[PDB]
């Protein structure tokens, strides 16, 4: 009750709006995604937390393309999530029919970031308040890259947030640090699959559905899919076998 | 409306060689049968690896290629160095929505360092087309035969040097609204290489 | 500069009975001396028991007929599912029509179905608008020649019996659906041997009080 | 066209405008006023196109009687010309002209003169004792210059009205059956109701 | 931002803005208008002790709006311009569309629909004056005599006062008029009119302006001196019971 | 129809010697019938004097809009409006309006208010400025205006004998027109009186 | 296509032809010719088809509006300008109409305004619209008296329309007759133009004064 | 938050009148002086310049009198701000009706134009008032002489002798006693000159402290030849009148 | 508007029992230069429907560009849906056709004529039709430009009815297919040698042959041997 908290029409004196803050704490009591880059692609996976046997097994996805190289995945309040992912298919599509060639992730990614900041400069104007996870594989390599709230986004080669955003760095970095990035693909689905089962056991009062994708220069051929089939019930045994079972 | 109008030395081209692509053009513009100019820089970057040649009208082609300049300025400080194909789209989208004005001929050829030397060759009307060389102009037709034959993959820098100059100094003989010097660019990784010779030089080499 | 709009053929006949109305229409889709369609009508159910067809430029017809559909399901939406009578159907068609008459436009449209009192109603357009109810209305390219007959056998008008043929005279009929389609299918038959316009099949639409039927006769073809 | 003359007598204006419209051989409209009053010493006289007219005529009455009543006075037949050549001179630039030429005869009711005004179509202004419109002016403008000179009263004006009018009908070959005749003074606007030689 | 909130409901149902606007009438001049039966008469109060101007450069209580539509207010001076220039605009447009002059009814319509307007609606804020609007309609031996309000309502009524001493006039009209009888007698409207404003003017005829409108067009005002020779017959009735 | 000669009009100035001279007809017709002797077409802004030829309409909405310009340029500035400034304010009045309809001559003469000195500007409706101290001369028949002013014209005149040079200049300039007749006035314009003289001559 | 109204001493008297052609064969001999856009005016039929049709239901909606909201009857002259006023809009925009607005209204009596697509709008006691219309106008005006019963005026009407009928082919399938009356329009039937031609050409004697 | 942060002010008082308006008729009476005395030979103004010393140009003193026509000019009692406006706008519209009727603007004519805005200043955009009170001068050929006032409160009255700004009362009292209707402009002086005295305090009143002007019929014009008075003209009349101060 | 300046000619296609089949040149003319060798003009989109325009080729780059937005939105919402309620023929159908009707009726058409070719994965085989005229139809052979002429009539004696789809199977439909095509490079020198040939059977997918060349040859000029250019003193 400032103009700080009511207001972005002005700069505060802890040069930022406390309910831009306020969108940061509320990613971490979310839910947990992870990304991990590797040496070929980048792997994306989520936790999806089952409450009641009245929800569908895999007819809710919270994966969503932009393009069809580029997969998107996010944490925290959903109807946020939405309008972002409009908008990035909007610059996507633009990019697209202009230049004749699919988006470059460092490109895509300053043409949502100038949006998420955008909505931070104006008093009446909702910030954003999720953290997204995203990237692809395009002309000169694999890149992983997360958004923030704030407008805030660097590469990243793992990622990490949410519920259980502390074990699931820990296993993340240690798998990371002994791998030359992160291996193959295909070791890296797994691994992914270990690290959001992990996360799991901070929140044991729900279930999760583990849900994976991935986005491989040579181990998709350039595209994002979802990760199924075969795929998906080889990476629950992995994860399964290290956390009891 | 435009009272009068202008026209260009309508044999162009850009061969691939050894490393990269050397650029090469005649260039003259007229209004008529005045000759408005001797000697023209039609020989136009619009990235710092990445030039073109301009063909057509001169006054439709230097506004458009001004617009290009921007998008590949702003294209370059904010979503990476462009590519050949890059550049070229937006030279066609500016001539395809603006064909009821606009006559441009364009050979966009640049260098990047993982696709070697690229031609993309962009006619009137407007339409983006990938080649692995090109020769655009009207005098084009003529020379096709001698470029497609001695066209060669992987030759010698002195040897391609040659070969353009002597394919533009046979083209601009029989041709008839080709003249003045013959420019030539040559792009690699160690940057942009001028060349010019006059008029009295090429004819005779 | 281009104007890719000119006129393509095809030939409707419609006709309003006491309890009945029939809307019959060629399946031959032209566009000069080359077959686009053996098969395809430009005759459409419309729904509420109102048949339609813009009969002319194909482009123009397959056009005004998708915003048509389109009003009919508004006008369901917004007025608790109400009945579209062939009088409001009609009005429509004209809104649509001034609308577009800004820019060319080329089709001579017939709507037939029938009045909430249960009684043939046969519209009959310019490409403009303007409409007007008509007892037998022939429409398309062989409607100046369907007509002349259409009127001796339909209307019984200049049609006399033998006497004086004068003050003796052929009443008007009165229409039964049975004797129509014999009417509509000897007018079709005549129309193959003179027009180009029609042949390969006839789909005769009759909009009655148990629905809307097809009838199906073939067409000359080799 | 549409015949309209006028007269400027010493004390007032006389302004003559056909009576018929006729459609070859025979008057099918044979009671025409063609002028409108605008207001009780303020009366404009027209000739154009037919719908022009009505359509000016009735956007500019109101316009007037708009400024009439908010200044709480009536408007000089000098403020009225001024507004009427304003308004002819912009419509040209745009898709549809307002295609009237006009007679405006006024009294100027506050320094007591009679004033005469033509103003074109396009615009063009001028302030005369006598004018006419198009081919009249040839035959009927060789009788006024000849036969009138100023400071003659009303009636003179009557006669010499007449005789340029009956030699219109004879000798050029437009047809428009006489002239109904009003008058504009200070007493108002008054119908002549006779044309037998006045 | 000034799109909202000018005016809203209380939980008690009040306006603010239509509320502070009642307040502007009370305090401002008096205006009274009686009806006669073949004539309608307006009587008017303007009031200032200080004396150093003319009524020729102090605006009229009484505007035409056409020769035979009248209009009288009480209120601010500034809002009542506002108002008169939109019904002169429709008294015109009017006459050219329907090809009729005008019906005073319509008229009192877009008058009343501008007040409604600026009230319901943001981005403008309402009007603190209260009018009369009067006249005759074309072919009617019959007076007119309506009156809107800030709120944008608008009635016909058969004789009505609004501004200072509302009270003292409306029981002098309830005593001494009736709607089911009124004055027959255009000399006896103009007596009563009189009688109604000078008990509450508290000065002579030099601040009480009396204009009479009769049929379609015919307007007079009578002056300081005409009203005299009635202030002086009124001192003589009122000294049968002194 | 004709674009201005439906009217037609002529306008010649010359510069004498703290004095200039501007000179004009009064013809108005409609087509090849001349229907008055009458029609002003020199009006004056502060002191700078502004001749129009061309169409009677467009004379007369330029006349409207440079009395609008000159009044509020006189009531921030209080000053008048000075020849020299007013060539400018011409200039640029008419550039955005040769995409517009105008089919005028104008002609402009004056005496500075800032160097006593003799200022005459001429127009076209391209809006060449025409910059002179001679004589300028616009209208229908300003080819002619020019071979009798370069030959009539001798350098340094006083009112009277200045007079006598526009005066005939005109008149047998006129001569050989009947778009030119019907009336022509001669305005001798010194900085402290302006003799107007009517002249006599042809109609047809 | 020639229609005529005339004003006389009963009200109005409309009369119109109906006819639609395939060639110079007559495919119907039938259609409109009266818009009624309600049953106190009439505007006939002697524009474009489509331009008519727009603005007569657009009219129609501008009367019924003027008397549902101010619970005054609109006028003829009224119903004209309304008209007049948007057609100057819609000019040199493509529009053809000729059409007469007919009412007969308690406070101006039978009225007849003549509109066009010029804008120009006319009173007048006679007017007649169409291509006949020079010929049809020859019988009404040599037989013209405002003084006139009902009946008889009905025979002079038809009389006009069949000369008119006659003589030129764009008239001529069919004649309705219409009297136009304060409380709304009387429909006099429908007539045949066989039947009613050898009465004609013997009964009139003009132009038959010695028979052809 | 900031649909809180409106000021809510030009809504009514309970007083018949807007908050901002009442509170800026007090900033009027705390800015200089302007004085309209209506004569039968001439319409006299006078006020005094608020601030003057040597460091100031003295010889200016068109302040606050502009002439807006040939035959209107106005008096200024508020600040020069405020004034600009609305002289601009008067100035163009006196145009457009000399434009429309080929007649110059009768006095009230422009002053209900004027007026209009100043009441549109606080009906549309919640925006203040104006600060500004004028006393116009003028003359018009259907009723003699005029002269008005005008307020930010969009009332106006015409009036034989004013005054605005501060010390209303004490000027509109001597005036009111010393008037007559046989005055001429030299008598109007006298008196004008005699009032300000009464009002200001001091040792002596100079002619520089003053700006003046008058309206009079003229011997170079049957019209109104409007008289700007600069200092040293202030000088020769205070010697005319005899009256030193 | 839009008028020639580069030109993609022939798109021919017909419908056989299980599926259809659809082939047409790789070509980018400029007038009678055949400058580019290679344009495709044949789109697959998805896994059952293929785009073929004939007509101006910067126009065809216009609804290229449309197209890759088709995709991509498609597969928006629901990647989950990808042959149920993403990318049918018929949806490609309306998409483009809304497009085409769009430009041409404000008066600057698009200058192509499609083909949109397909079997529907939830339906039958599609084949309908759409040009810069407005000119819609649907038929068991379509053919555009100048293939309208003379590829339509060869592929016209297998299929023209209803009745005769049933009687067509895969081997007589597909030498209909290359026999068409040999005709157009036959007696049209504007269509390519290099030609691709995609056959989309319900059952079996999509398959895409690339990089066929006209073949059965015709050596017709050895005939006319007498000389035509050694001149003889």
């Amino acid at each position: 009750g400032t103009g700080y908290d009511l207001s972005n029409s002005v700069f505060s004196p802890d040069g930022r709006n406390f309910q831009v803050e306020y969108a940061v704490k509320a990613v971490e009591n979310g839910t947990t995604s992870i990304g991990i880059k590797c040496n070929d692609g980048v792997v994306f996976a989520v936790e999806k937390l089952i409450t009641s046997k009245l929800l569908v097994p895999q007819k809710n996805v919270k994966i969503q393309v932009v393009d069809r190289h580029i997969g998107c995945v996010y944490s925290g309040l959903i109807p946020d999530g939405r309008h972002l992912v409009n908008r990035g298919r909007e610059e996507a599509a633009s990019f697209k029919k202009l230049y004749k060639t699919p988006i470059p992730i460092p490109a895509f990614a300053d043409r949502l970031g100038q949006y998420v900041q955008a909505h931070t400069l104006y008093n009446s104007v909702r910030p954003f308040g999720v953290s997204t996870i995203f990237g692809g594989v395009d002309k000169n390599g694999a890149h992983l890259y997360m958004l923030e709230p704030s407008g805030s986004y660097w590469g990243y080669k793992g990622a990490a947030t949410g519920k259980g955003r502390q074990s699931a760095k820990a296993e993340l970095e240690k798998l990371v640090d002994h791998h030359p990035e992160g291996l193959s693909a295909r070791e890296a689905v797994k691994q992914a699959a270990k690290i959001i089962y992990l996360a799991h056991e901070d929140n044991k009062e729900k279930d999760f559905e583990l849900e994976i994708s991935w986005c491989s220069l040579s181990e998709t051929n350039g595209l994002h899919k979802f990760v199924k089939g075969d795929l998906l019930q080889e990476a629950i045994d992995f994860a399964q076998k290290e956390i009891n079972g | 409306l435009k009272k009068g109008e202008v026209s260009l030395g309508t044999s162009i081209m850009a061969v691939t060689f050894k490393d990269g692509v050397i650029l090469g053009a005649d260039s003259r513009t007229t209004t008529g049968a005045y000759i408005a100019n001797r000697v023209t820089d039609k020989l136009t970057r619009v990235h710092d690896k990445i030039w073109c040649c301009r063909s057509g009208s001169a006054a439709d082609t230097q506004a458009i290629a001004d617009i290009v300049q921007y998008h590949l300025e702003l294209y370059t400080s904010q979503y990476g160095t462009p590519s050949t194909e890059t550049a070229a789209s937006v030279f066609k989208e500016l001539c395809y929505e603006n064909k009821d004005n606009l006559t441009a001929g364009i050979i966009v050829a640049g260098y990047d360092d993982k696709n070697k030397g690229e031609v993309y060759t962009i006619p009137l009307g407007g339409s983006v087309h990938k080649l692995p060389y090109a020769i655009a102009g009207s005098g084009s037709t003529f020379i096709y035969g001698y470029c497609d034959k001695n066209f060669r993959e992987n030759m010698s820098k002195e040897e391609t040097v040659d070969f353009i100059k002597h394919s533009l100094s046979q083209a601009i003989k029989w041709d008839g609204s080709s003249g003045g010097v013959i420019r030539m660019v040559v792009l690699t990784a160690a940057g942009v290489e001028r060349l010019i010779f006059y008029p009295d030089e090429y004819e005779q080499l | 500069q281009f104007n890719p709009y000119g006129d393509n053929g095809g030939t409707i006949l419609g006709i309003a009975g006491e309890d009945f109305a029939v809307l019959a229409g060629d399946t031959r889709n032209i566009t000069d001396y080359s077959i686009n369609s053996r098969y395809e009508p430009k005759v459409f159910d419309c729904g509420d028991n109102i048949v339609m067809s813009a009969n002319g430029f194909a482009a123009d017809g397959d056009a005004l007929v998708k915003r048509f559909k389109n009003s009919v399901k508004w006008y369901h939406f917004d007025h608790n599912d109400k009945k579209l009578s062939i009088n409001s159907a009609a009005r429509n068609i004209q809104h649509l029509l001034y609308g577009k008459r800004f820019f060319p436009y080329y089709v001579h449209t017939i709507i037939a179905g029938l009045d909430e009192d249960g009684k043939g109603a046969v519209y009959s357009f310019d490409p403009v608008g303007s409409y007007e109810r008509e007892q037998c209305r022939a429409g398309g390219a062989a409607a100046s020649l369907i007509m002349p007959f259409l009127d001796n056998q339909v209307n019984f008008k200049n049609q006399y019996e033998p006497g004086t043929n004068g003050k003796v005279k052929k009443p008007l009929k009165y229409l039964s659906v049975e004797e129509v389609i014999k009417l509509v299918r000897d007018s079709f038959t005549s129309a193959t041997e003179r027009h180009i316009q029609v042949g390969d099949g006839l789909e005769i639409l009759i909009v009655t009080k148990d629905g809307v039927r097809k009838e199906f006769y073939e067409l000359k073809r080799d | 066209m549409d015949i309209i003359l006028g007269i400027r007598v010493q004390d007032s204006v006389i302004l003559a405008s056909s009576k018929a419209v006729t459609r070859g051989i025979s008057v099918l409209k044979d009671s025409d006023d063609k002028t409108r009053q605008l207001s009780p010493h303020t009366l404009m006289s027209f000739a154009g196109e037919a719908g022009d007219t009505v359509q000016f005529a009735e956007y500019i009455q109101a316009n007037i009687q708009l400024y009439s009543i908010r200044e709480d006075y009536e408007l000089s037949p000098q403020a009225v010309s001024s507004f009427v050549r304003q308004e002819l001179a912009k419509s040209i630039r745009s898709r549809r002209p307002y295609q009237v030429n006009v007679l405006i005869g006024g009294y100027d009711k506050k320094k007591n003169k009679p004033e005469l005004y033509q103003i074109d179509y396009l615009g063009t202004k001028v302030e005369l004792p006598y004018g006419a419109h198009g081919y009249s002016g040839f035959y009927t403008f060789s009788l006024l210059d000849h036969h009138y000179r100023p400071d003659m009263t009303t009636e003179e004006g009557l006669d010499l009205l007449k005789l340029c009018v009956q030699e219109l009908e004879k000798r050029m070959p437009m047809d428009f059956k006489g002239v109904i005749v009003k008058i504009v003074d200070k007493d108002g606007i008054r119908q002549v109701d006779d044309f037998q030689a006045q | 931002g000034y799109d909202r909130a000018l005016s809203i409901f209380s939980p008690d149902g009040h306006i603010f803005q239509v509320e502070y606007a009642l307040e502007a009438v009370k305090r401002g001049t008096c205006a009274v208008g009686v009806k006669g039966k073949n004539c309608v008469v307006l009587g008017c109060e303007r009031r200032s002790t200080l004396k150093l101007q003319d009524t020729r450069i102090t605006p009229s209580k009484v505007s035409k709006i056409d020769s035979h539509v009248v209009l009288s207010f009480s209120g601010l001076n500034a809002d009542s311009r506002i108002l008169i220039e939109k019904a002169r605009v429709e008294a015109q447009s009017h006459r050219l569309t329907l090809e009729d002059p005008v019906t005073v009814e319509y008229l009192t319509r877009y008058v009343a629909g501008v007040q409604q307007r600026y009230t319901q609606s943001g981005g403008v804020r309402p009007f603190g004056v209260s009018t009369l609007i009067a006249g005759f309609d074309p072919r009617d031996d019959e007076p007119k005599l309506y009156q809107t309000e800030p709120s944008g309502i608008y009635s016909s009524w058969s004789a009505q006062t609004i501004g200072r001493n509302s009270k003292t006039v409306r029981e002098f009209l309830e005593k001494n008029y009736d709607r089911k009888e009124p004055p027959a007698t255009v000399e006896e409207c103009v007596k009563l009119t009189v009688r109604s404003l000078l008990e509450v003017v508290q000065t002579g005829a030099k601040n009480i302006e009396i204009t009479v409108v009769k049929p379609d067009s015919d307007i007079v005002a009578l002056s300081s001196e005409e009203i005299n020779q009635y202030v002086t017959q009124i001192e003589q009735e009122k000294q049968e019971q002194q | 129809s004709d674009p201005s000669s439906i009217n037609g009009g002529i306008v010649v100035a010359m510069t004498g010697k703290d004095c200039v001279a501007i000179a004009c007809d009064l013809r108005l017709g409609s087509q090849s019938l001349g229907v008055s002797n009458k029609f002003e077409k020199i009006f004056h802004y502060g002191h700078v004097f502004l001749g129009i030829t061309g169409l009677a309409t467009d004379v007369t909405t330029l006349n409207e809009m440079f009395r609008y310009k000159t009044n509020l340029y006189k009531l921030k500035e209080e000053r008048a409006i000075e020849p020299e400034t007013f060539t400018q304010l011409v200039s640029s009045s008419l550039y955005e309006r040769r995409f517009g309809p105008y089919f005028v001559g104008p002609v402009v003469a004056g005496i500075n208010s800032k160097s006593g000195k003799p200022f005459i500007a001429g127009f076209d409706l391209i809006g060449c400025i025409d910059e002179a101290k001679d004589f300028i001369v616009s209208g229908t028949a300003s080819d002619q205006l020019f071979g009798m002013c370069e030959s009539l014209y001798e350098p340094n005149l006083e009112p009277e004998d200045l007079f006598e040079t526009i005066s005939q200049a005109l008149l047998n300039a006129a001569d050989r027109d009947a778009l030119s007749g019907w009336g022509a006035v001669v305005y001798i314009i010194k900085k402290d009186e302006v003799v107007k003289r009517y002249l006599k001559m042809r109609q047809d | 296509t020639t229609t005529l109204a005339f004003r006389f001493q009963g009200g109005i008297i409309v009369a119109v032809d109906s006819r639609a052609t395939a060639g110079n064969w007559v495919a119907s001999q039938t259609v409109k010719r009266v818009i009624e856009i309600n049953p106190f005016l009439l505007g006939t039929m002697a524009g474009g088809a489509a331009d008519c049709q727009f603005w007569e239901t657009w009219l129609g909606s501008q009367c019924r509006l003027h008397e549902l909201r101010e619970k005054e009857r609109i006028s003829v002259a009224a119903a004209s300008k309304i008209l007049s006023n948007l057609v100057y809009q819609y000019k040199g925009a493509g529009l053809s109409m000729g059409t007469m607005i007919c009412g007969y209204t308690r406070k101006e009596g039978p009225t007849i305004y003549y509109v066009d697509s010029d804008g120009t709008r006319l009173k007048g006691d006679i007017f007649c619209v169409g291509s006949g219309q020079t010929f049809a106008y020859g019988v009404l005006d040599s037989n013209y008296k405002w003084d006139l019963s009902v009946e008889d005026a009905l025979y002079l009407g038809k009389r006009s329309i069949l000369a008119a009928a006659h003589r030129d082919a764009y008239s001529g399938g069919s004649v309705n007759l219409y009297h136009v009356t304060e409380d709304g329009w009387i429909y006099h039937g429908n007539h045949d133009v066989g039947e009613l031609f050898w009465k004609v050409k013997e009964e009139e004697g003009s132009f038959n004064n010695v028979i052809g | 938050g900031s649909r809180r942060y409106d000021s809510r002010t030009t809504i009514f008082s309970p007083e018949g009148r807007l908050y901002q308006v009442e509170y800026a008729l007090e900033s009027i009476s705390h800015a200089g002086t302007a004085i309209g005395i209506m004569a039968s030979d001439g319409i006299v103004l006078a006020a005094e310049r608020k601030v003057t010393s040597t460091l100031l140009e003295q010889d200016t003193s068109t302040e606050k009198l502009y002439k807006l026509n040939d035959k209107i000019a106005v008096a200024v009692a508020g600040l020069t701000a405020d004034a600009e406006i609305l002289i601009n706008t008067a100035r163009i519209h006196a145009q457009n009706y000399l434009k429309t009727y080929n007649e110059d603007i009768p006095v009230e004519i422009l002053v209900r134009r004027l007026s209009d805005i100043k009441q549109g200043y606080t009906q549309h955009g919640g925006l203040r008032p104006f600060g500004v009170s004028f006393i116009y001068a003028g003359y018009d050929d259907r009723y003699g002489y005029q002269l008005y006032t005008s307020n930010p409160s969009g009332n106006y009255t015409g009036w034989k002798a004013i005054s605005v700004g501060a010390n209303t009362s004490a000027a509109q009292t001597l005036l009111q006693m010393d008037y007559k209707d046989d005055m001429k402009v030299d008598d109007a002086i006298e008196l004008a000159l005699k009032t300000l005295s009464k009002t200001t305090d001091s040792s002596a009143l100079t002619y520089d402290r003053l700006e003046f002007a008058t309206i009079r019929k003229g011997a170079n014009d049957g019209e109104v030849y409007q008289k700007i008075f600069k200092p040293q003209e202030i000088k020769d009349i205070l010697v005319k009148t005899g009256i030193t101060k | 508007t839009q008028q020639p300046i580069v030109t993609g000619t022939s798109v021919i296609s017909m419908k056989y029992d299980n599926g259809v089949i659809i082939a047409a040149d790789n070509l980018g003319s400029y007038g009678s230069l055949l400058r580019f060798n290679g344009v495709e003009r044949l789109i697959p989109v998805g896994d059952n429907t293929v785009v073929g325009i004939s007509g101006d080729i910067s126009d065809m780059q216009h609804i290229e560009r449309l197209l890759k937005d088709l995709v991509t939105e498609n597969a928006y919402d629901n990647p989950l849906a990808d042959a149920e309620e993403a990318l049918e023929p018929s949806y490609i159908f309306e998409y483009l056709a809304t497009v085409m009707y769009q430009r041409r009726s404000k008066m600057n058409p698009l200058w192509n004529a499609i083909i949109v070719a397909g079997v529907q994965s939830n339906g039958d085989q599609f084949l309908r039709y759409v040009n810069l005229l407005g000119v819609t139809y649907s038929s068991p052979t379509l053919a555009t430009g100048f293939g309208a002429h003379m590829a339509n009539p060869l592929l016209r004696k297998v299929v023209d009815r209803e009745s005769d789809i049933p009687k067509t199977t895969v081997q007589v439909a597909e030498e209909a297919i290359v026999n068409a095509m040999r005709v157009l490079y036959y007696r049209d020198a504007r269509s390519s040698r290099n030609f691709s040939l995609a056959i989309i059977d319900k059952n079996t997918g999509l398959t895409f042959k690339k990089n066929l060349q006209v073949e059965n040859m015709k050596w017709d000029f050895a005939k006319d041997i007498k000389g035509y250019g050694t001149q003889k003193i």
